[PDB]
């Protein structure tokens, strides 16, 4: 099934948001219960990002799938980047944001599309590993372009993140 | 794409100095007379190799170690000394680390060791993949940067000599059969510590 | 007779070595996603260009974009790029520049992709010109028109991709070749209360014919002496 | 025509001394104690090889370098010293030139290097075609005599020794796989400088 | 190839613009060099008019191809009509603008299209003639409807004129 996280709001001063997997799904119903009840597990992820923006809204969003997104565990809500709490242009690892495109990524340009999809295969140094104390994948959404809108209405654009597990395997029931 | 000299093997399999080991023989006189130092094998001591390896998340490679030993007479007029013999022992991961010159760890019951004679061609050993996982993990987000790799210890096995000698061992590590996975962007800030902290 | 190369360690040496741990149970490999054979895989990946390097817009997020609508604008190059990926600061920090920093020589074509991020209702035209090597970058719209150029339309089309061909007398040139400049064509027209401060993004990547030789050391992060 | 010993390979592939390198170890006392000198590889230092190569405009060949090291005790009664180890590093074209004994250029991150032990057979290395064009240009009329060729640096990697030692390294270059184009007449006047100026 | 002239701006008080061919292309790179280097020549023209107007803009533009557009040589920029400097409703020849549709023409109605194309065959009393002292064709763009827009943004609509020669023949090199 598809599990929808809490909706974040895009502002004109937002520095970006980041999430960790399967950390964000630890309390997401059946999948969270299974990952909590088993010592070892393996499952892929399908990431869908929806931007509820009108035709008069400006800006771009950069969704990056970073394996082993080490930062120099909020859960469902994740965290936000810091302008000067990881640094947005340093990508949380002292690396210029321009080179962050090496990871699998999608670009959400409000003038062309309002949604994007990503396929995240299982990535780890082991065939099977614990689903609780290890973060297999990380989702980072960055404001590649500042948010702007007509001086008519609205101030915050809602952003919906939906993650659906796939190829789920579980062993070591406890 | 295509073309040689740009492959992963060509990019990574290059010899470079990674460690310097200081050893003594006898007659401390006024110094601590360190007979061994022991060095944990890691790629964090060289910025170039560290940056090359940080380009990817998971990697597999074999390590070839070359040891160059240069001896020096501390006093020019101590007298001719007998030819020095050096013992270089590879400590596998999980094995005890030597703490004394004449402890049980130097008996080479299960620790590979090579004896080098001064004037001979430099010693060379090959260490295969000694990792516990299926690939070395340069990044780990959870509760793996210390990817084992064992350690190296060098000591002097010569008898008690009145003369004072100091020897320096240069360790060169050349990766072999390098395979990489999950490309990562290059580091853009100077390194501070063994982690990913930035200032 | 003792001669160089005999009984001496060589940096680029290649022979067989004694096995420290014979008959060791090496862990079999697994199909880890993202296997890479050659370093050229990273050079073909699109990388955002730091473009507008300014004193305010340095080591930050605003440098990656250039505002595309001023009040009265000008007939001058809004942005200019030099075909020196290993020398231009706008391209040295990119993935292609980082890859080229490890190699003295390079060859092959280059790919530049430009996309602007604005409203669907914004309409206009832009002029993108390529200066041949050895020619000064155009200082006006007419000078850009005198050479190789394309017309980029602001509207349904939102991205423009241009490929710089390999033009060099030698097979490989040192990492120590023309200019790319953009010009306003007519104007930028927006409807009622539509934001007039939209932004553009630039990307640079290598082509399939890219190749390098004579691997060297990198300049970034050097303290060992 | 015909007959052997007159071919281009026979004419050019002959060993000859092209450079002499002076190195020291420690204890300057009253001298500058030059630990390295660095030599740019070129054929202008030997009149015979220069004249042979000037017979043609374009040439392609591989260079084989042989290093002979002879050490000398400055003072006859300083005492026996440990066996000397010399590091010979080849600097590829476009690479930085070493300026200090313990700088980053001596880490051999990408510069090929060979370690020579005193008493061993002379070191021997082979440098392939490292030119940027399709052939070396002995003449260039416009805005190419400096046909790269890299450079060689030799230093002593032994530790601090009170005794004073001086070593001389003789560099012999033997061209291999020599091919020539565009024959030119022989030089008829003595050489003045690295150009074609005559008086 | 396609040669783009300087962009003119549509206002609410614009009386129209006019151009002469091959007068407008006398300095347009290779074609201008060829027409200057040859005493005689012959070539057709392809006229494309682009109006960068939004969906909220009102008005219409009339593009007319007039052979031998005699007026009772600016070059690239051409000229503008005069309300009371040819007269717009007199079409520069003392003729009511309503009858100007007899010439080949296209109508650019902002509510239906924002571009138009025209094919101009070679028209003259001689098979071949000089390309410098004779104006073979004239391009006239007239504001059939006054320009109007919402009281939100913009005041000037850019207009792009692109002319591409065809069936080029040149003789009498000098």
């Amino acid at each position: 099934r598809f599990y929808t996280l809490d909706t974040v709001t895009w502002r004109k001063e937002s520095r970006g948001w980041w999430w960790k997997l399967p950390d964000a799904l630890k309390d997401m119903g059946l999948f969270g219960q299974n990952m909590f009840y088993h010592y070892l597990g393996r499952a892929g992820y399908t990431v869908h990002v929806q931007c509820n923006a009108s035709k008069f809204h400006q800006g771009a969003l950069g969704v990056f799938a970073v394996p082993e997104m080490c930062l120099a565990n909020p859960g469902e809500k994740g965290g936000e980047f810091k302008g000067s709490c990881p640094v947005d242009y340093l990508f949380g690892s002292g690396v210029l944001a321009g080179n962050a495109f090496v990871y699998p990524h999608q670009i959400i340009n409000l003038r062309t599309n309002n949604c994007a999809t990503l396929v995240l295969p299982y990535v780890n140094s082991l065939s099977i590993d614990s689903m609780t104390k290890h973060n297999n994948w990380g989702i980072a959404i960055l404001p590649l372009a500042p948010l702007d809108f007509a001086t008519e209405s609205s101030t915050e654009i809602p952003i919906t993140l939906t993650i659906a597990p796939m190829c789920c395997e579980f062993n070591g029931l406890r | 794409r295509t073309r040689s000299e740009s492959t992963v093997e060509s990019f990574f399999a290059r010899g470079a100095c990674v460690a310097i080991i200081e050893v003594d023989n006898d007659a401390p006189t006024k110094r601590a007379s360190k007979l061994f130092s022991v060095w944990k094998i890691t790629y964090k001591d060289t910025v170039q190799l560290r940056r090359k390896l940080e380009f990817f998340t998971y990697s597999r490679f074999d390590m070839e170690f070359t040891f160059v030993v240069t001896s020096n007479y501390t006093d020019a007029n101590n007298g001719h000394a007998l030819n020095q013999v050096y013992q270089i022992m590879y400590i596998p991961p999980g094995a005890p680390i030597p703490g004394k010159w004449n402890d049980y760890t130097w008996q080479t019951s299960s620790n590979p060791s090579v004896f080098y004679t001064y004037g001979a061609p430099p010693a060379r050993i090959s260490v295969p993949y000694v990792g516990i996982a299926n690939a070395y993990s340069h990044f780990y987000d959870g509760f793996a940067s210390l990817n084992d790799f064992g350690s190296l210890a060098v000591r002097v096995v010569n008898d008690h000599n009145p003369t004072k000698l100091t020897s320096k061992i240069r360790v060169y590590m050349k990766p072999k059969h390098v395979r990489v996975w999950c490309p990562r962007p290059p580091r853009a800030v100077p390194y501070y510590g063994p982690g990913v902290d930035y200032k | 007779l003792n001669t160089p190369g005999s009984n001496q360690y060589l940096t680029a040496d290649n022979y067989q070595s004694p096995c420290a741990i014979p008959e060791f149970d090496v862990t079999p490999p697994i199909d880890i996603p993202g296997e890479v054979r050659n370093m050229m895989e990273l050079a073909e990946i699109d990388t955002m260009i730091p473009l507008n390097l300014t004193n305010q817009r340095k080591n930050t997020m605003d440098m990656y974009r250039v505002e595309l609508n001023d009040a009265a604008h000008s007939d001058t190059p809004i942005l200019c790029l030099s075909l020196s990926p290993a020398s231009d600061p706008r391209l040295a920090h990119t993935m292609l520049g980082e890859i080229l920093n490890y190699y003295t020589h390079w060859a092959g074509s280059l790919k530049f992709t430009f996309l602007f991020c604005g409203s669907m209702m914004a309409t206009g035209k832009l002029l993108v010109s390529y200066a041949p090597p050895g020619a000064e970058a155009p200082k006006s719209r007419k000078e850009a028109m005198l050479g190789t150029h394309v017309i980029w339309d602001i509207g349904l089309q939102s991205s423009c991709t241009m490929v710089v061909p390999w033009i060099s007398n030698t097979t490989y040139r040192q990492t120590i070749g023309g200019y790319i400049s953009m010009f306003y064509q007519t104007r930028v027209v927006v409807p009622l209360s539509t934001p007039r401060k939209m932004d553009i993004l630039g990307f640079v990547s290598a082509c399939n014919d890219f190749s390098v030789r004579l691997l060297r050391d990198t300049t970034h992060i050097s303290q060992e002496a």
